[PDB]
């Protein structure tokens, strides 16, 4: 559970030469295309 | 869009939105106007 709901930790890291935001901007671009319902956060590292 | 009563609107507050808010950054306290679903047993006593 992450802030009090239902959830799913995913880790990664950006592909050897592209970026962090790169890959975070991917993350966040693939989330959007998730079926009704399902939201997302970044925690630890990625928060910071 | 007449889809949900007071009732209802309470419900989905209370259930979804009132935790995550009284976690946020300088919320004291927090009063829901209004009352979270229960399971409610409405008894009978003639049939009792």
């Amino acid at each position: 559970r992450y802030n009090g709901l239902p959830s799913m930790e995913i880790l990664g890291q950006a592909a050897p030469g592209k970026s962090t935001g790169e890959a975070m901007e991917l993350m966040e671009q693939l989330a959007s295309k998730l079926p009704t319902g399902v939201g997302y956060d970044w925690t630890g590292m990625s928060y910071q | 869009d007449g889809t949900m009563t007071q009732e209802d609107i309470s419900d989905y507050v209370a259930a979804n939105m009132k935790d995550a808010i009284s976690r946020t950054s300088g919320v004291g306290d927090v009063q829901l106007f209004g009352s979270q679903y229960a399971m409610r047993i409405w008894m009978n006593p003639n049939e009792l």
